[PDB]
């Protein structure tokens, strides 16, 4: 069984198969329904978990990611995610397989294009081949999991009790704003996976109100997602894996063995983690 | 158990909202009025609806959530006359009572509210309202009744939930305030629920149990229900193996359709003899395995019916023990078996094949 919507879709053509496809991770029921690889591949994030303490060692944990962006790219390429509003420049679809391309006008919802690109498959002969179950049968997974759920059960508890407030951590960070408010307008699969994928700053329960970081990570984005600060220069962030300059202005260093002494310490990671606002939970 | 002396219940579907109107300043004998009064509520959120100013008749009053106590716990409750109280859709038994006769306005008939002085004011809601499932849709809330309300006047496509605590009880409730208010609603929206169900038809037992209790005293509504699973299935393959038109047509369709020309031919539809047959309980009964609840069917000026089984002469146990019977010079064994080697023989058939006497009731 395997779930990963990167591994639902199929080529069109042999050339262009989905050779480097979805990792085992496909098979794994974390509810996103993405492996990683795709997750690079499209969004320059890698998902990670948070253990958490169930005010015991006893088990709890919550999916999380980091971001890859590096810390000097400005604009479109910090941008995450998009809106409807630009998904389309972003991604320039047309550079993606049409098969892609449809699925991402499914996800939008631009039915007009969706269904004219399909009208004029229907006499294809790769079309009255079984591509059209291949879309429908994505159309019944996407119901399986909104229709269930996502904009409808999900929705309903979000919009009933445990609302995550999805907002500025403090009000003088004005360039966030009540950006939250439009976490109301995207398509229920977006909303449920960015839920899925951004932690909150704070958590509130009868026992306590629980402080995950001090200062918030990230920021609220005028169109979708987009990696940036809400404050100041953008933190570092280290990435890994032409006639450029590559000056390092480095301090000599001779102090060598360096790593031989001080092996044992802790190994302080980098990578920069995902914070917004706070969740709020009964019992 | 039974409702104590000296309280009575008043169903009113209209009760599903607070009805501030109606109540009087209990007194007692003495005429020793008692404008202190204290009302009870399945929860707090009942409260942040209910209006302290609709009462000038009362200069004290005060609402609290219903607890189940243990030590009151008796046939006869606790009297206290020093307050006026009343309960307003409660859904367990009552240990305290207030000033003269208590009373309880409720939409529904608990179990403990049987053996009970009862009066309902009913009038019949003609709309039967409907469900629908496709696997656009208006979320709505599963419990909080004036959250969506206006919505639920506007739409007619509503998407139901519920969170995983809640109690059975509380659930039936809900439901119940639903039907009502869709039955008031003036065309047959759309139920949608994204739950289990099996449970769900369980719960749709009880609701008959509940409706025959309110039968019981009732307003003989011809109120619509449904089996919702074994029926369903089965009217959904019906439907495939005819033209499908309409997957989403009402049963009722069909069973009026056949309405049509039962009379014409005088005899039983299939389809309603599989209804009454495969219900687990109002039916042949697998619950019980009884058959025996043979159909007995008239129509006006008749002066026979139709059972199950044939014409039958009306009033009357379905057939005679006497009759012309199936005498056994006909339907002998040696005859059967001589025509079935005729038939099989000239069929080429090697197996299959069962033959069996028709049989009569009262008439031929
Ligand atoms: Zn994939």
């Amino acid at each position: 069984v395997n779930r990963c919507i990167f591994a639902s879709i199929v080529s069109f053509d042999a050339c262009i198969t989905y050779k480097s496809p979805c990792s085992p991770d496909a098979y794994h029921d974390d509810g996103w329904f993405i492996c990683n690889n795709h997750l690079i591949k499209r969004f320059k994030m890698s998902k990670m978990v948070l253990p958490i303490f169930d005010e015991d060692d006893n088990q709890f944990k919550m999916t999380i990611a980091r971001h890859l962006v590096g810390n000097k790219e400005r604009g479109i390429k910090r941008i995450l995610i998009p809106s409807a509003t630009n998904y389309q420049d972003v991604f320039n679809l047309n550079s993606m397989m049409q098969a892609e391309q449809l699925i991402f006008h499914l996800i939008y919802n631009n039915e007009n294009a969706v269904n004219t690109i399909c009208d004029n498959l229907k006499y294809t002969e790769g079309f009255t081949s079984n591509t059209q179950r291949v879309i429908h049968s994505v159309y019944a997974t996407t119901k399986s999991i909104l229709d269930t759920t996502n904009p409808n059960t999900f929705c309903s508890r979000v919009s009933r009790d445990e609302l995550r407030f999805f907002d500025v951590t403090n009000a003088r960070a004005l360039r966030g704003g009540a950006g939250d408010q439009l976490f109301n307008n995207y398509s229920g699969f977006l909303q449920n996976l960015i839920r899925r994928a951004v932690a909150p700053e704070y958590l509130q329960i009868d026992t306590e109100e629980l402080r995950f970081r001090n200062c918030a990570t990230c920021i609220i984005d005028e169109t979708g997602l987009v990696a940036s600060v809400p404050d100041g220069p953008e933190l570092y962030n280290p990435i890994r894996s032409r006639l450029q300059i590559r000056n390092v202005l480095k301090f000599e260093g001779d102090t060598r063995e360096l790593d031989r002494t001080l092996s044992g310490y802790e190994e302080y990671p980098t990578y920069v983690p995902l914070f917004l606002g706070y969740q709020i939970i009964n019992s | 158990m039974e409702c104590p002396f000296q309280i009575q219940v008043c169903i009113s579907d209209r009760f599903f909202a607070f009805p501030h109107n109606l109540v009087e300043p209990q007194s007692d004998v003495g005429n020793k009025l008692i404008e202190n009064l204290i009302v009870y509520v399945p929860t707090d959120d009942d409260r942040l609806y209910i209006d302290k100013k609709q009462f000038p008749k009362f200069n004290s009053v005060l609402v609290y959530r219903h607890e189940h106590d243990v030590n009151i716990d008796s046939r006869s409750p606790k009297k206290t006359a020093s307050a006026t109280i009343v309960y307003w859709n409660p859904l367990v038994p009552i240990t305290e009572i207030g000033a003269g006769e208590t009373r309880v306005f409720s939409v529904l008939l608990t179990n403990n509210l049987f053996y009970c002085n009862t009066m309902i004011v009913h009038h019949e809601n003609p709309k039967c309202p409907i469900e629908f499932t496709y696997p656009n849709l208006r979320p709505i809330a599963c419990e909080i009744p004036l959250s969506h309300f206006k919505e639920l006047v506007e739409s007619n496509d509503f998407l139901l939930c519920f969170n995983l605590e809640t109690s059975t009880m509380v659930k039936i409730l809900s439901l119940k305030r639903i039907f009502c208010i869709f039955q008031y609603r003036k065309q047959p929206a759309r139920y949608v629920i994204n739950l289990p169900h099996e449970e769900i038809d369980n719960l749709y037992n009880k609701l008959n149990w509940e409706r025959t209790r309110r039968l019981m005293k009732g307003d003989v509504p011809s109120n619509c229900a449904t089996v919702n699973r074994s029926s369903l299935k089965y009217i959904k393959q019906a439907q495939s193996l005819l033209g499908i038109p309409d997957y989403s047509q009402t049963v009722v369709d069909f069973v009026k359709m056949f309405q049509k020309i039962i009379f014409p031919y005088q005899l039983v539809p299939n389809v309603i003899i599989k209804l009454n047959n495969f219900d687990q309980m109002v039916s042949s009964a697998p619950n019980k395995a009884e058959p025996y609840k043979k159909i007995r069917l008239f129509c006006k000026n008749d002066s026979i019916a139709i059972s199950s089984s044939g014409i039958v002469p009306i009033n009357m146990p379905d057939f005679s023990p006497p009759n012309t019977f199936d005498y056994s010079d006909y339907a002998n064994r040696t005859n059967i078996n001589f025509v079935t080697q005729r038939v099989l023989t000239d069929g080429g058939f090697s197996s299959g094949i069962t033959v069996t006497p028709v049989k009569y009731n009262y008439y031929l």
